[PDB]
């Protein structure tokens, strides 16, 4: 799993 | 004794090389991935 760092997924997004 | 030999000679030995460390290894390891594209969210709701 590391090396996908950053925002690999929503993050900041409250939701869609 | 004219007889000898003076001149006798040859080619012994002919050493290669004392070394050569290294034509060419790996290539590499890449390093920080990638899945070419954005992956992003859903933008504000709607």
């Amino acid at each position: 799993a590391p090396g996908s760092q950053g925002a690999p997924g929503l993050q900041g997004a409250p939701g869609a | 004794g004219a007889p000898g030999a003076p001149g006798s000679q040859g080619a012994p030995g002919l050493q290669g090389a004392p070394g050569a460390p290294g034509s060419q290894g790996a290539p590499g390891l890449q390093g920080a991935p990638g899945a070419p594209g954005s992956q992003g969210a859903p933008g504000l709701q709607g």
